[PDB]
């Protein structure tokens, strides 16, 4: 739990490997992330703050004819 | 006068009755030009100097 690298009590010594950054090693992280689609690529859509009015220009339209 | 005293000046002759004017017919193109000019104005107001 304390992520030690070594311990030595009397004539007993043990050396550990480098602990993972969080809970999972990079291989375990890759295994966990296998459920992400498109190989982990994600896209964020951007905008310029402009609302957008596609109906503009068609507003001043008077119907002349039979009407269907 | 005998009839309604108004005579209509039609811009375009059409069998479907669409009285089309030169303004509302070309609105998208003029708006496109205005948008291009607006983009250029924004570019030179915000991204014109080092």
């Amino acid at each position: 739990p304390d992520r030690v690298i070594s311990r030595q009590m009397g004539p007993f010594n043990v050396q550990y490997s480098q602990p993972p950054d969080g809970f999972f090693y990079p291989a375990e992280l890759a295994i966990l992330k296998r459920f992400k689609r498109s190989g982990g690529l994600m896209t964020v859509s951007t905008s310029r703050g402009e609302e957008g009015r596609p109906w503009a220009g068609k507003t001043a339209y008077i119907r002349y004819g039979d009407g269907l | 006068v005998g009839v309604c005293p108004f005579v209509r000046y039609v811009n375009m002759m059409d069998l479907d009755g669409f009285t089309m004017g030169e303004v509302e017919y070309l609105v998208p193109v003029a708006s496109k030009i205005d948008k291009t000019d607006y983009d250029r104005l924004l570019a030179q107001h915000y991204n014109s100097w080092k």
